[PDB]
């Protein structure tokens, strides 16, 4: 029961689902990401309410 | 009447007040101008309407 457990629950790749995923949203030091220049990302990012 | 004013506070996280950059801009987009009263000195108890 525990080997199948720890191998159906490993390490997943999932990282990100979306502009509304939490991970994403906090800006911690730990995780750094960010756009390369100002292209059109940037003016999405601009053009948001929140 | 039209002109009522509004008193809030930045005791939760629902109201935040920033300082305007010095970009020729009042806080890029999407903002309320607000008045806070900045005291000078730990005597004087007058505040520039910033």
């Amino acid at each position: 029961a525990n080997l199948a457990a720890f191998l159906v629950l490993d390490r997943p790749e999932e990282r990100i689902t979306g502009i509304n995923d939490p991970r994403l949203r906090n800006p911690s030091d730990k995780f750094i990401y960010a756009t390369v220049k100002q292209s059109s990302v940037d003016i999405y990012f601009r053009r948001q309410v929140c | 009447d039209n002109h009522l004013s509004i008193v809030t506070l930045e005791e939760a996280p629902f109201v935040i007040v920033e300082d305007i950059d010095p970009l020729t801009e009042t806080c890029v987009r999407n903002t309320v101008p607000c008045r806070k009263f900045v005291k000078i000195n730990n005597s004087t108890n007058e505040g520039m309407n910033v």
